[PDB]
């Protein structure tokens, strides 16, 4: 302002950026065999 | 025939060459067990004033 003459000027400005990822997982796996030969009929348990 | 793993008397044959009280018995086996599980999470979060 000069001296009637007034000029007043505001600005204002902001910004925000967010990220977030998150992955979390398990797998298993487990196999097992068995083998067995018997050389009467009732030891066949 | 003498009873071997079975009943009182069996009684065989002249074509009949043989019989057996062997018992002989096998086994096997193959098991298995598995598991595959997956989990893909995602978020995004913006704002602008
Ligand atoms: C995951 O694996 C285990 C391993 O023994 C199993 O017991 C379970 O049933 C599985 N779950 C599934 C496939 O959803």
């Amino acid at each position: 302002r000069v001296l009637f003459a007034k000029k007043t000027k505001v600005e204002h400005r902001c910004t925000t950026n967010k990220l977030s990822e998150k992955h979390e997982g398990s797998f298993i796996q487990g196999a097992e065999k068995s083998i067995s030969l018997i050389r009467s009929e009732y030891g066949a348990a | 025939v003498f009873s071997g793993d079975g009943k009182d008397f069996y009684r065989l044959s002249g074509n009949v060459l043989s019989y057996t009280f062997q018992v002989k018995i096998n086994n096997d086996f193959n098991y298995e067990f598995y598991n595959s599980t997956w989990s893909y999470v995602k978020h995004t979060s913006t704002e602008h004033t």
